[PDB]
């Protein structure tokens, strides 16, 4: 069940690197930074805890008004 | 006359909006923009913001109103 | 050119002391002589296990 | 699996019954339904009477209240039968935390549940005729 | 308090510190006495050759062996050049890379052992080491006879 | 667990500190010590082994 | 980060101390040493356009140097302990 | 550094050596000396903390009063392994830890080392006092049983205090309130456990 | 042997308190026990640091300055901070306190000024991964 | 800020947009002097200068001009962080 | 022979009967010596006045109650120990009390002489829906009923709960110094602040004869 | 109500000496006994060798020629000396002996104000091929003080010549008190104190109680003022 991660930065941690990057290249899937393990490698705020108010305002002011 | 960090958490029952409310309030006291309602007891700006949450003197409306005024 | 220093490291709170039966221990404080328990003769103990 | 919704709005949960194996009970109903919301309206073992009209959470006061009546089968909302999408509702989750109140909106309940299982892992490693112990009906 | 005043568990540790003299194309490194950007208190315990005396009590951050390294093309900034003319500090083109004791390590030097190569000049500090070794090997052999 | 549920958290932390203060002060008054006479060997133990 | 802040704080204080020291003596030290972004020049090149002499630009340099020497002593820089 | 048990500390505060607090809070001292007026520039303030003057200790304790520092052991198997404490300036080379909090860290005093962490942003100081404080995580996240329980040394003194005896000194008397029991015991005329009768205002 | 040296038979004698001065109401086992001193003193284990030198490729603190050594913040401590409601604490120990160039220098000025601005910055552990991926013939970009 | 990190193919027409010069010589540093050479694996024209606000030949070294190209050596003066981008 | 002499910066007075003092500057081993020496004098042997003998009509046994009173006979002797009686005229007198009315029996109805003075007059004794003969004397130490029909415990000490906590104090000169924190609780016959000055005077008088 | 007057000093030996002050009141006997015990061990005037300078050795680690015992063992024997200073606070003593003879505490040159109690205390063993010569310096202190705390009297030039010691002077070693019974034919609650004092010989046991009385009275005077 851990191999069904839509993200590639969170799937390249435990799985093979050349196996996830090759599939993500030929597919061209634009992956977002939603979740908890994605923002750790990137370096952004974590939505869990006090960081939920930050991601809520970021998604509200994005093509929504 | 002591720190009350447990009584203020039961009012909001979230422990997350209290940190966001105390962050925006502590920056107004460290930069010298506003004056605190509770008197100073030789405390720092982070612990004095939690004293106003338990007393009910400040809320999410007073912090938003203290930024437009000057 | 090499030199040789001589440092006398006295015992201080934080060192590890143990016996021959396998009882490790980190010393906490150095209590004065007046606070150590003494018997009817007046011999204060040193180590309180 | 971070909590993102306060309540779904559905009533889907599994039944909770105490351990009646062996001669005596192992875990009573007061410990398995401690800090969990009720899915449906629990009925009195009598003819027709309701105890929880809305099915709210069960605190330490309602635990001893169930000991007065002879109720034994109650249904609770568990996170395994939720209805939200990409998350877990706050109402479907219990209240067993470091605090005494309910869960918050934004608390990562998926990490605190995996550490609670892997922490005590270092401490781990005829019947021909049956009889009864407590007298009662069949 | 009786276990500390009687000096029971007070052990003695011997820590050594070695200094090398690297050879570079910009200039050979030698043990000298003069050190750039120091004072009299730093050279009070040092000798005229650059070696700390035997038995000198040193603190955390003192100069033990005087080692200087020559360099070129410093390209100093105009802000640092303005301070070199106010206090009267000469522009030393040799960087100071002497050996110093780490923080928290203080003691007393018991002895200093030097090593020289073939075809290299020696200082006056090495003459006192070979003299004490020659006097000891001569006074003891004359007493055992 | 019962004091924190019926009183609160502010009076529980102070109660947990005063319970530790009265636990260490009364432990030094009673000089409990283990010796060779505390390991009471039963006199009927040799009867079962024999 | 500590070494990068000392060079920035000292640069903002050197240019600030020159503007508050004097008026006529401030333009002489800035002409000899380009601390305000100017280019460095020799004594004969700087004296040909200001002062019209080679010894008049040096007499004010020693007078302003002794004044800045007393400022750093009373401010707390402790130059006698840094250079030793 | 090596940990050390301290029975004279509160549940929300811990111990910290004086030599460690000068290196961890080094950027905080440079900001207090410039705002007070003793240090003019940042270069002169560096020579004041390395000279060990008598005025640097009075300004150091100003930033340690309200500054929750983090503590953690090497193996972290649960959320209670990282808790925030209030550091207290102590003399020595060891971290003075609370005896009751040792049950959560699952660490004994035999040479164990616990790392420290100092949050810089005030946003991190608020979420460390309201969430990571040792007074907030008094209950274990596994079950409803509290994790701050009297250990073997504390329960030994409380078990001998509450004990029943057949015959004892001062048995059969009565007392007016709890103030009379403490006075009669410390006077040497009453035993620690004797069958008496008292009236309390509960 | 205790009878010959004029000592109690059970080896447990009651001792007087040093501070209060009263007598303990229980016999205490006393005697002489051989003790040792191990080579695990606090002079070789206690160290602390705030700033120091960094490496070339990965902007991480290390030794060499003869001052102290930074400790490793492994993944086990990352899951512990995520168990709480900590968002700015874990984001600080990954971007500002390590793996940065402009974030560390700008944060040090905020501590001396007196106000903690908490600039965002960018971690250096991810900027190197971008240059290593783009050099392998596989494209990566930021859609924002 | 940024969001939605994507992954695609490196088009031959896009690789030329990322690069700033063509590497043709395998040698990197001279034997006598410790300075890089043009069209090398460590060249200053393609990647960037070695020191802060200084060209290779040393003609332009002032701190005034933020971005300028020297006439002697085709290198743009910048900081030391540009060599990593 | 220089020592650190303490100076009372403030006296925390939370109530009229409960006080709390603090002594910041002290020596190393003096933070616990002065606390234990002052605690043994106030608690064990402090001059005061209390009830030594209590006799009523129908004193059969300790468990044998008396009719007509809604309260038990055990609670009657427990209410007399908390009574604050202070006399200075005679060394030992005998009081009496005759209450014929019902409703309530208070301590203010006790007939007092020119020397007998009662501090608390609002303290209730027993509820009536009786005649006793009590006797008071001057005692020094807390003596129980076993030492030396009618018999009851006596508490001549004005203070009730005496304790002290020794904690370290941050000094700019010394890095390891502890302070003394004393707190008292009396029944209102004496000032809690003045009671400390009386205990220190008794300990000083027992040593001034061998000092110069 | 009762005050101790004309105490008795029962001197049974030069080191161990017992004193019986007076039959005091009940309750104050055990209180004053434990109070006086902590005073005699906390702060008492004493004298010991602070530093020793030898003109034949550089540091204390290297041994010398002619002496059997090591230099470190020599400095550890100077702590056991008992030197009494009557008038002078700080005095400098000398020591020099040549030949095959052991050196003791009596080998130090006599002075009009310096009196050494012990004379049988050995220092080091000598021989015919070597000799020793050093200068001793004692001072008057109150309590224990290490060599790293009393950093004074230095000019950054006496590092290789002067050697410092660990000042651990303590004139009192063992104190024991019991509660006896006495008769005065005035009251029934009478008890006296029997202090079992163990002094090394630096101070008289009679002056030990007087010096322990003025310090306790100075601490209790803060409550009056
Ligand atoms: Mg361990
Ligand atoms: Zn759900
Ligand atoms: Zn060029």
């Amino acid at each position: 069940a851990s191999l069904s991660t839509e993200s590639f930065i969170s799937a390249a941690s435990f799985q093979e690197t050349t196996r996830v990057l090759t599939e993500a290249a030929v597919t061209g899937k634009r992956d977002f930074l939603r979740g908890l393990k994605e923002n750790v490698v990137v370096g952004r705020l974590i939505p869990a805890g006090t960081g939920l108010a930050y991601h809520s305002e970021r998604k509200r002011q994005r093509d929504l008004g | 006359a002591r720190v009350t960090v447990e009584d203020c958490l039961d009012n909001v029952d979230n422990r997350f909006e209290l940190v966001m409310l105390a962050t925006k309030r502590a920056r107004q006291l460290a930069t010298g923009g506003k004056e605190p309602k509770v008197a100073w007891e030789n405390d720092k700006p982070t612990v004095v913001a939690l004293r106003e949450i338990a007393s009910g003197l400040v809320d999410e409306n007073v912090v938003q109103q203290e930024d437009i005024v000057e | 050119v090499k030199v040789y220093l001589a440092i006398k490291r006295r015992i201080q709170p934080g060192d590890k002391m143990a016996g021959r039966h396998g009882n490790k221990g980190v010393v906490s404080v150095i209590m004065p002589v007046e606070d150590m328990p003494h018997d009817a003769n007046g011999t204060p103990v040193d180590i309180v296990l | 699996l971070v909590v993102t919704e306060i309540d779904c709005g559905t009533e889907h949960g599994l039944l909770m019954s105490p351990h009646i194996e062996g001669g005596d009970v192992v875990e009573p109903l007061g410990e398995r339904v401690l800090g969990r919301v009720i899915a449906r309206d629990v009925f009195k073992p009598g003819s027709d009477e309701v105890i929880v009209p809305a099915g709210t959470l069960i605190d330490e006061k309602w635990v001893d209240f169930l000991e007065v009546m002879s109720v034994d089968e109650v249904v609770v909302r568990s996170p395994i039968t939720c209805e939200t999408r990409h998350g877990i509702c706050a109402m479907c989750y219990g209240r067993d935390l470091a605090r005494g109140h309910r869960v918050n909106i934004g608390e990562a309940v998926g990490v605190i549940a995996a550490q609670s299982i892997g922490e005590p892992g270092t401490q781990l490693t005829a019947a021909d005729n049956v009889q009864v112990k407590n007298g009662g009906t069949i | 308090e009786r276990v500390v005043q009687e000096d029971r568990f007070t052990t003695i540790h011997i820590q050594e510190l070695t200094c090398v003299a690297r050879d570079t194309k910009l200039g050979p490194e030698e043990i000298t006495a003069d050190i750039p950007n120091v004072g009299e208190a730093a050279l009070n315990k040092l000798d005229e050759a650059g070696i700390v005396y035997v038995g000198a009590e040193v603190q955390a951050g003192d100069i033990l062996v005087g080692k200087v390294t020559p360099k070129g093309e410093t390209q100093l900034t105009p802000e640092e050049k303005l301070l070199r003319a106010i206090f009267g500090e000469k522009a030393s083109d040799v960087k100071d890379t002497s050996l110093r004791v780490p923080t928290g390590t203080k003691g007393t030097v018991i002895d200093v052992q030097v090593f020289t190569r073939d075809g290299v000049e020696r200082d006056s500090r090495a003459l006192s080491i070979e003299k004490m070794q020659l006097d000891q090997i001569r006074k003891d052999l004359n007493e055992e006879f | 667990n019962h004091c924190y549920r019926v009183v609160g958290l502010k009076d529980t932390v102070i109660f947990a500190d005063q319970l530790m203060y009265t636990g260490f002060a009364y432990s030094t008054i009673s000089g409990v010590s283990i010796g060779v006479n505390d390991f009471v060997i039963p006199d009927e133990k040799a009867r079962i082994i024999n | 980060p500590c070494e990068l802040l000392q060079d920035d704080d000292l640069s903002e204080s050197i240019d600030q101390w020159l503007t508050e020291l004097t008026d006529k003596q401030r333009e002489v030290v800035i002409r000899r040493f380009g601390l305000r972004g100017h280019e460095s020049s020799t004594l004969e090149e700087v004296g040909q356009e200001i002062g019209l002499t080679r010894e008049r630009v040096r007499q004010i340099q020693v007078e302003a140097l002794k004044r800045l020497r007393e400022i750093l002593e009373k401010n707390g820089l402790s130059s006698d302990a840094l250079f030793q | 550094s090596v940990i050390t048990v301290g029975p004279t500390l509160r549940l929300h505060q811990c111990g910290l050596p004086k030599k460690m607090a000068l290196e961890l809070f080094k950027p905080f001292i440079f900001g207090k000396l410039e705002g007070r007026g003793m240090a003019t520039t940042i270069k002169a303030a560096k020579k004041m903390v390395e000279r060990e003057l008598p005025e640097v200790w009075d300004v150091l304790a100003e930033v340690i009063r309200e500054h929750p520092v983090l503590l953690n052991r090497a193996p972290t198997l649960h959320r209670l392994g990282i808790q925030a404490f209030e550091p207290v300036l102590i003399e020595g080379k060891a971290i003075q830890l609370h005896p009751l909090v040792c049950a959560a860290y699952n660490a004994d005093f035999d040479g164990d080392q616990m790392a420290v962490h100092v949050p810089l942003t005030l946003e991190a100081q608020l979420e460390a006092r309201a969430l990571m404080m040792s007074t907030n995580n008094i209950l274990s996240p596994a079950n409803g049983e509290p994790i701050i329980v009297p250990s073997q040394d504390v329960v030994m003194g409380l078990y001998y205090m509450t004990r029943e005896a057949i015959n004892a000194k001062g048995e059969g008397m009565a007392f007016a309130d709890l103030q009379e029991v403490d006075r009669a015991y410390r006077s040497g005329q009453a035993s620690l456990h004797a069958r008496v009768k008292v009236r309390i205002n509960e | 042997m205790l009878k010959l040296a004029d000592l109690p038979e059970s080896g447990q004698m009651r001792l007087f308190d040093g501070r209060t001065g009263n007598q303990f109401e229980r016999p205490t086992t006393v005697g002489y026990m051989y003790m040792l001193k191990l080579n695990h003193l606090v002079d070789d284990k206690m160290h602390a640091r705030s700033t120091g030198s960094y490496s070339l490729v990965t902007q991480q603190p290390l030794g060499g300055k003869a001052q102290f050594g930074g400790q490793r913040f492994g993944e086990m401590e990352v899951w512990a901070l995520e168990a709480y409601g900590a968002a700015y604490t874990l984001q600080e120990m990954l971007t500002v306190k390590s793996d940065d160039v402009n974030g560390r220098t700008k944060m040090y000025k905020n501590i001396v000024d007196g106000d903690h601005r908490m600039e965002a910055g960018m971690p250096e552990s991810f900027n190197v991964l971008i240059k290593e991926i783009r050099s392998l013939g596989i494209d990566i970009e930021l859609e924002t | 800020e940024f969001d939605a990190i994507r992954i695609g193919l490196a088009s031959p027409e896009m690789i030329r947009s990322w690069s700033f010069g063509e590497v043709k010589k395998p040698e990197t540093i001279n034997y006598r002097t410790f300075k890089p050479e043009r069209d090398g694996l460590f060249c200053a024209k393609i990647f960037g200068p070695v020191k802060d606000y200084e060209c290779l030949c040393g003609k332009y070294k002032r701190l005034k001009h933020r971005g300028v190209i020297c006439e002697k050596c085709g290198v743009e003066v910048a900081l030391a962080k540009v060599r990593r981008e | 022979n220089e020592f650190l002499t303490p100076r009372h910066i403030d006296v925390q007075v939370v109530s009229q009967t409960r006080a709390k003092i603090t002594l910041e500057p002290l020596e190393r081993g003096f933070g616990h010596t002065l606390g234990n020496a002052l605690r043994r004098i106030l608690l064990s042997s402090m001059p005061g006045c209390a009830v030594v003998e209590a006799e009523i009509d129908g004193v059969l046994h300790e468990y044998s109650a008396i009719e007509g009173v809604q309260e038990d006979v055990i609670e009657i002797l427990l209410n007399l120990k908390g009574l604050a009686i202070k006399l200075h005229g005679r060394d030992e007198v005998t009081l009496t009390l005759a209450k014929k009315g019902s409703g309530v029996v208070t301590a203010a109805d006790i007939q007092l002489d020119h020397d007998v003075e009662i501090i608390n007059g609002d303290h209730v004794i027993a509820n009536l829906a009786l005649n006793m003969k009590l006797k008071v004397a001057r005692g020094r130490g807390y003596e129980p009923a076993d030492a030396r029909r009618l018999q009851l415990d006596a508490s001549f000490s004005p203070v009730r709960r005496v304790s002290y906590v020794v904690e370290n104090a941050r000094v700019e000169q010394r890095t390891n110094l502890d302070k003394l924190v004393l707190d008292l609780e009396t029944n209102g016959t004496l000032d809690p602040e003045e009671a400390i000055r009386r205990a220190a005077t008794i300990l000083q008088q027992q040593l001034a004869a061998f000092v110069d």
